[PDB]
């Protein structure tokens, strides 16, 4: 015999199996692993299939080996079918053998039919397993694929888009309805998948009038400096303007309201709170301002001449707002003038429209992608959290619009998104600070509400343990790659979905490319090792050893200078 | 209404003539109502038809071999198919006086004979160090030779397979309590059980629940009707093996 | 015989529960789980009721198979009557079978009076084992029903209003007294109570003069100007 | 005799002075920590280990507890003959068609 | 044989290292400390790599010197190649000696 295995104890949920026989020795190293599946029968025919959780093999001197494999019980083969179920009793003695390569297929195959089978790993100490997930099951629910920095966690993702971007049905050879987006900050994804449309802030226009009330502030508002007065203004000075601007239908023009997504003019709002700083007033405490028309009152109807520079007020006393908006006028100038907000403030978000930047979005313009890469590295930080609530928020109402236009009209020609929040940590933190609160309740919204709309997120970090228990429990499947940090790890075993003994214990000692899997989506809590990518992601790291070991560069200094001074 | 589609619309009509159960409605019963009906046709004699005996020879406790349910579907198909049906397990099977009548044959090879047995005893036993009700199964053999027999035996005995007769000497009487006590014994493998009379003498020294799993090719033995029994009908002896 | 356990230590809220033969391997792997409900006495009308806890099934070489079975009182079954309580007292050694079906219909049935009985659900460890409430008790105070996406909490809700049309007094056909209002965001109920009165925005007509001050200043009004 | 029924799939965003007038509880799996903490504080009784319990309910499980139910247990709501409309993407079965053209012109004019 | 080290326990990430004769007395001091690396093989070829975390050297007045170290495996070297990953089973009794030059700098050159 090669193994002798016998279950010595039953738990509830837990089996010690003591190995009396091993003279093959290599059934303890590949078939006797943590991760190794057991069966435990008296016969071949019906048998409790367990995964190993522990082992101790003391020797001693005069006294025999003794092996004791500690494992817990997953399920029950039976005819070929595998059952799941912790609550099955094999009563001790039984005879423990390593599971034959047909009950471990039929673990994984068995509960996913053909058709809804999308394999994108196989197992790690069975490499002739594959373990295909509940393809729709996959998706439809939120995943979280974390994972500490060199253990290949971008691998993993792109070698699930890449699968579900492969993911044809026989029958045409362009396209398919694969939709993912991708927020790249480490900017890895542009040579994972070539053929995508890849948007980095001197490509991307994203409009600032496509930002709701909550994004508005965030961008122009002083949260120390939290004055009523500059608030209040500021949505004055946006709603009235979205107005004059809207030229269609004119049954909605006086229903805008400050979180309503119409185009408004930023110049002319300068202008307007620039007009309040200059506020006059007379003794009946109205502001008179004179232009090249002639003198008028500042009420509704004459609260739209004010949005052009040319307006000289007139009056006697001190205004409401004589010098109180200053202080804002000088942040709001900073921003659009800024040239790292070109892409958000700059003349090309004036002609885009809102078509063109849901086309840009989840590449539907005029080169079709499945995947849509969002470079936000040239992004800066303090902006990069509003830039990613603009385009969450944008991509789940458009799920919302998509799925309530068919609701009413009984069509299945569908468009299902994916969002793939790469550092997911610095959009949706565990802190609760009002500067990143933007974007968390987007993909808080995309979490929560997003799968019944056809907008599910992916979240993928490195450092799990600032994602917010609110969203990150929200993925049901959950994928690890190698996680070795406590704090790390000690949140993803409190998160973590109904798992089996002792396989979370795996993730500080996980090899390059294992991973693990859990959740509705597939059949058993598994060790995988992820399918190697054939077009990896890599970042263009600047190289500093490679760059500073070269002679003193002399020539590329006043090239700097000179561009900085915009010459 | 076709060759490959009418033929489920026959099991619910054995259903509610026997009131009985799903699994042998289709398995045991109608498989056995199939074959006697080509037996009517395949002759060219006497293709009448009479419905009085027909009816209670089908119920004769064997199930028969088809001969086209084995050829539609293949052999991997047929063989698991008798697997879910009559060798019901578990995983924790219990320790009854399970007896394994076989048909040997002298066209049979010791090896294939050899290889059902050790499928048999590993199936069936749990001789563990540990346990405190083991179980042993009981072989019998029919129809061949006693020299063919021996041979059989002996080699069973070389592989270190130890298994008693009730023979526990030269010139013996059958012992029954040698059976019975390899049958708690942990360093007993099985028990092979001569011949038909001294297989009805073993079932009088039992009182433990017992099950026969009787897998024959031509002639079947007349099993006392009151325990469990279990008659299936192969073509060779390699399609027991895949069955127990 | 089948099942030979008795107990042999007694914790005022813990049993001990030693299995000596256990005969029958069938006992074992559905009357003898983690959950499962078990009989204990020395006769055959007045027994103490335990559920399992623990068990821990402990086989060796040479001794016998040290089945042990941790268990804790629940309540008393009195000549079929259950009655609630875990303070009472059972001397040890007291043998232990595994509780009949009756008697663990008797654990979730006897509180409740037969007229006031309202089945929607099953025990998860024993479905043979109705799990009612009590009925007039259910709806007259408020119900929260919650659950995760896809954990049946729509199917949970639709039930227990499906049995509450079923509810009828065995004297006549027709609806009953039963009145329920359902609003439905995402639009699911329509299909679970297809003889129902669903009314989307295309059918209902809703007076907007029976709203209030309050109610009419945001239908009609914009609070930012 | 006008009851409510509060069914809702998150119950930590439900009102406190609202959650607490209901007296039977029907709590089926609850992966967030937020519901669990508002569930179980709000919560009449307690069963064991219900802070592990809650993620671990599976499909049509539920804990009846409450004035109703004398022992808060753990139940299989019976299965719904007529299940209503479930809200669902089977996304690898809509991926796998080829690129929808003609459904994305009618989301933006709806807008 | 200046050190005789010995295998007796195996866990999945930690190994039970019985030294038996230590003869030299100063083996102990600079390679049986805290961190430092110990050579798992029985045979010069291919040899797992184990980092000492603990150790405990209990001696009694009649007995001998039960010298026990607690050792966490790292990686496999295979022929002065170094894999990382350290998980693959090395089953017990196996001689244990300290990492000489060449493994320990191959744990950091290599890679």
């Amino acid at each position: 015999n090669d193994i002798n295995a016998e279950v010595v104890s039953v738990s509830p949920n837990k089996l010690k199996i003591s190995v009396d026989d091993l003279e093959e020795f290599k059934i303890a190293e590949e078939k006797l692993g943590v991760g190794s599946y057991l069966r435990v029968s008296d016969n071949q025919d019906v048998a409790l299939l367990a995964i190993i959780d522990n082992f101790s093999i003391e020797v001693k001197e005069s006294q025999k080996q003794k092996y004791m494999i500690e494992a817990s019980p997953i399920g029950l083969v039976k005819n070929g079918k595998f059952y799941r179920g912790g609550d099955s009793l094999a009563l001790p003695p039984k005879k423990v053998e390593p599971a034959k390569l047909d009950e471990i297929i039929s673990i994984y195959s068995d509960s996913i039919d053909i058709n809804d089978r999308f394999t994108f790993s196989s197992l790690s100490l069975n490499t002739k397993v594959s373990v295909p997930v509940n393809g729709n099951r996959f998706f439809n629910k939120h995943i979280a694929i974390v994972g500490s920095t060199g253990s290949g966690k971008s691998h993993t993702v792109a070698k699930i888009l890449q699968k579900a971007v492969d993911e044809k049905q026989e029958g045409y050879k362009g396209l398919n309805n694969s939709h993912i987006i991708i927020f790249d900050i480490h900017s890895e994804y542009e040579n994972a998948f070539p053929n995508s449309n890849v948007l980095n802030v001197d490509t991307l226009t994203l409009p600032y009038w496509l930002l709701n009330g909550d994004e508005l502030e965030e961008l122009f508002l002083d949260t120390e400096a939290n004055d009523h007065n500059q608030r209040n203004v500021f949505r004055q000075a946006i709603t009235l303007n979205k107005k004059i601007h809207f030229q269609g239908d004119p049954a909605t023009k006086e229903i805008i309201s400050f979180h309503s997504p119409y185009y408004f003019d930023i110049n002319e709002v300068i202008n307007y709170i620039n007009n309040r700083n200059n506020e006059r007033k007379n003794k009946d405490n109205e502001h008179i301002w004179s232009d090249e028309e002639g003198n008028f009152k500042f009420d509704n109807e004459n609260a739209h001449r004010l949005f052009k520079e040319n307006v000289t007020p007139d009056g006697s006393s001190a205004g409401a707002l004589n010098g109180k908006l200053l202080n804002f006028v000088d942040r709001l100038q900073s921003k659009i003038f800024d040239k790292r907000l070109d892409f958000i403030l700059g003349e090309g978000s004036k002609s885009v429209t809102f078509k063109e930047t849901l086309e840009t979005l989840i590449s539907y313009g005029k080169d079709k992608s499945n995947i849509t890469i969002l470079d936000v590295s040239g992004v800066p930080f303090e902006v990069l959290s509003i830039c990613v609530s603009l385009i969450s928020r944008l991509i789940f109402e458009f799920g919302y619009h998509s799925k309530k236009i068919k609701r009413k009209s009984n069509e299945n020609q569908d468009i299902p998104i994916l969002i793939v929040y790469e550092e997911a940590h610095k959009y949706a933190p565990k802190s609760d600070l009002s500067k990143y609160r933007t974007s968390k309740e987007a993909i808080e919204r995309i979490a929560k509400e997003g799968r019944k709309y056809g907008v599910t997120l992916l979240l993928a970090s490195q450092r799990p343990s600032e994602i917010s228990e609110t969203i990150f429990s929200q993925c049901n499947t959950f994928i690890s790659m190698r996680l070795t940090n406590p704090d790390d790890q000690n949140y993803v075993k409190r998160l973590l979905p109904d798992t089996v003994g002792d396989i979370t214990n795996l993730l500080p000692s996980l090899k390059e490319g294992e991973a693990l899997i859990m959740g509705d989506s597939i059949s058993i809590p598994s060790i995988v090792k992820i399918e190697k990518c054939t077009i990896p992601p890599s970042s263009i790291d600047i190289k500093y050893l490679d760059e500073w070991r070269k002679e003193w560069v002399d020539s590329e200094f006043d090239k700097i200078i000179e561009q900085w001074s915009k010459s | 209404k076709s060759f490959d589609d009418q033929k489920k619309e026959t099991i619910q009509i054995i259903k509610n003539h026997f009131q009985c159960e799903d699994y042998e409605a289709e398995h045991y019963l109608y498989s056995n109502a199939f074959r006697k009906t080509y037996d009517i046709s395949c002759n060219k004699k006497d293709r009448r038809i009479k419905k009085s005996d027909f009816v209670e020879s089908i119920n004769k406790s064997k199930v028969l071999f088809n001969i086209w349910f084995y050829q539609y579907e293949g052999r991997k198909e047929y063989l698991r198919k008798l697997k879910e049906s009559f060798i019901r397990r578990s995983v924790n099977t219990s320790p009854y006086a399970r007896f394994f009548i076989l048909e040997f044959q002298d066209k049979t090879d010791i090896k294939t004979v050899k290889d059902c047995i050790y499928k048999i005893q590993s199936n069936w036993s749990n001789l563990s160090k540990r346990t405190d009700r083991p179980y042993s199964p009981f072989l019998l053999f029919h129809g061949t030779s006693d020299a063919n027999l021996y041979e059989l035996k002996n080699q069973l005995f070389n592989e270190d397979l130890i298994f008693t007769d009730g023979y526990p000497f030269k010139g013996s009487v059958f012992t029954p309590k040698m059976l019975i006590e390899g049958f708690s014994n942990k360093e007993i493998h099985f028990q092979f059980i001569n011949d038909i009379d001294d297989f009805n003498e073993t079932l009088n020294s039992i009182n433990i629940r017992k099950e026969v799993y009787q897998f024959y090719t031509e002639n079947c033995l007349d099993i006392p009707s009151q325990l469990p029994q279990v008659n299936i009908q192969v073509k060779d002896f390699a399609d027991i093996k895949e069955i127990v």
